[PDB]
């Protein structure tokens, strides 16, 4: 329940909870994708795909060490997991590979198997995760030409004409010490790790600040794959939603709770308190559908997704999901916004509290990277609890109510109509 | 080509400086085509209500 | 242009102020165009004939 973070000449964060049986250590540095360019795009997915290289990982396993990346729009991160003891041999390890190794990962032998691997990993994704897929090219076209468009995984063409030299560029203008946080989850104490730390010196790259770039901005628009050989439609629709550090953060995910998720598949979510439901069961507008309030250090995307074979209806799942977005500008009732509440705080719990440190560190690195700190559990549920049917209202009236919509699908999407007439349906008609 | 490879709108892209600058032009003009197609049907209206009130040859004063 | 802002706020104008703005229009409009006709016709008219006249 204790956030503690020290700054010493390199910022430490951790977390600790003694009742978890491991404990995983790891560097979090404050660029990802969004720092990428349109040619480089890809580099930081292959740096994460080096460091879990049979070679790197072999030489971690052998120590009991286990292996952990990933890869973001805001940050990156290289994370190591070993028993609460062997919590030295885990600094040992990461200190060996980005200043000693830092070289040895790069071989004309290991970054070709590699470069193969992330190739067929990349095609694999754009062949056959259509959610995923659609969900990426929604922030393509969202946040087109600024930096939120550029995909996680990286593009085909720009990852095959990537080289060596493209790697150590970006970890020499990225992998900096002021943009960097070293985190810690698990059960070890913050002054233990600080210890272990500020023991062995060397700055290695200090004061080297990393390049700037131009801010991101949201344009309505679209992108359509179509495709009549698959056997669904899969779309996702949003708004301009909330950056991370922004007053209405809450309220927006608030909002996102009160439609939730659908699985037409599971007896137990054609229950759910959601008025959408009496509408699309009727005739089985969708398999399942999810809202997002996705936040990142800029921007933000409120909308949802959702994936159908009735592709003769399409256009009545957009129709009764906007009418009851619109809903929330207008109508929205005491009880929708209670429900969402206590749904919020159940996810928002198993989200910070999960039997797994590496998502721990993860979600701790991303928090201190953009505010300098991490809000307690226990004081989002205040800020959460404190919002009134007046804040949603204000909230969607701003965000919802008559705005541009970024829209983004593949498979059968014949049926869903023309731009225009989904971007009508963000209001009513009224005297 | 990578589908991730937004096409150029620059010709078509307003250099936004004023968000709402498409907006409000375009919600005058439809306002505007409400206002005056608004005062032309009430004038087809009574035009051809008013064609059913006393003719002008039958209002003599006995 | 934010003269529109400042009246409608970014939203459509409403039937209501359609409906409401036609009523004067049409009052304001016809006699703009009577005044002007009839100011091009000076001369002409029946009103300017009859200052002419005395029985």
């Amino acid at each position: 329940a204790e956030v503690t973070q020290l700054s010493n000449g390199i910022v430490v964060a951790t977390e600790h909870n003694p009742s978890a049986h491991t404990a995983s250590v790891g560097v979090v540095f404050g660029s990802g994708a969004a720092n990428e360019n349109p040619y480089n795009n890809g580099v930081s997915n292959l740096w994460k795909n080096i460091f879990l290289s049979k070679e790197n990982s072999a030489v971690a396993a052998k120590e009991g060490l286990a292996l952990s990346s990933n890869i973001s729009r805001d940050f990156q991160s290289y994370i190591v997991s070993s028993l609460p003891g062997s919590t030295d041999k885990s600094l040992d390890f990461l200190n060996q590979s980005f200043i000693q190794q830092k070289a040895n990962l790069l071989s004309s032998s290991n970054f070709e198997a590699t470069k193969k691997s992330v190739l067929k990993q990349v095609q694999d994704f754009e062949d056959n995760d259509h959610p995923n897929r659609v969900l990426e090219h929604l922030h393509s076209t969202a946040f087109q030409n600024t930096p939120l468009s550029l995909p996680t995984r990286g593009t085909l063409e720009s990852l095959e004409n990537l080289v060596v030299a493209d790697l150590e560029s970006f970890a020499n203008n990225h992998f900096l010490n002021s943009n960097a946080v070293v985190v810690g989850t698990g059960n070890i104490k913050h002054e233990d790790l600080v210890n272990s730390i500020e023991s062995k010196n060397l700055s290695l790259q200090t004061g080297t600040k990393p390049v700037l770039k131009k801010k991101a901005a949201f344009l309505g628009s679209e992108v359509r794959l179509r495709d009549d050989t698959l056997p669904k439609a899969w779309i996702s629709l949003a708004v301009e939603g909330e950056p991370v550090n922004s007053p209405n953060y809450f309220v927006a995910k608030l909002a996102a709770q009160i439609f939730g998720s659908y699985n037409a598949f599971e007896p137990a979510s054609r229950l759910q308190g959601i008025k959408l439901l009496d509408n699309i069961q009727e005739y089985q507008l969708c398999d399942n559908f999810n809202h997002f309030s996705l936040s990142y250090k800029d921007s933000g995307l409120w909308g949802f997704s959702t994936a159908t074979r009735n592709v003769t209806m399409i256009d009545d799942l957009i129709h009764f999901t906007l009418k009851q977005w619109n809903r929330l500008t207008i109508s929205v009732t005491d009880t929708e916004v209670e429900r969402a509440k206590s749904l919020l705080k159940l996810q928002l719990g198993q989200l910070y509290e999960s039997g797994n440190p590496v998502n721990d560190a993860n979600l701790l690195g991303a928090e201190v990277l953009i505010k300098g700190s991490k809000l307690s559990l226990g004081e989002a549920f205040k800020k959460i609890d404190a919002i009134t049917v007046k804040d949603v209202k204000a909230w969607a009236g701003k965000r919802l109510w008559d705005q541009d919509i970024a829209i983004a699908g593949t498979g059968q999407i014949e049926g869903l109509l023309d731009y225009m007439r989904i971007r009508s349906d963000m209001s009513m008609m009224r005297w | 080509k990578s589908t991730y490879r937004t096409p150029n709108f620059d010709d078509v892209l307003k250099e936004n400086n004023d968000a709402d600058k498409g907006r409000s032009y375009a919600y005058f003009m439809v306002g505007a085509m409400g206002l005056l197609s608004s005062a032309g049907a009430k004038s087809t209206v009574e035009t051809f209500i008013s064609s059913m009130t006393a003719t002008a040859d039958v209002l003599a004063m006995a | 242009s934010s003269l529109y802002k400042t009246f409608f706020k970014r939203n459509a104008v409403f039937v209501g102020t359609i409906f409401a703005g036609a009523f004067v229009f049409q009052t304001v409009f016809d006699t703009a165009i009577t005044s002007w006709y009839e100011n091009h016709n000076k001369g002409k008219l029946w009103k300017d004939v009859k200052a002419r006249i005395a029985a």
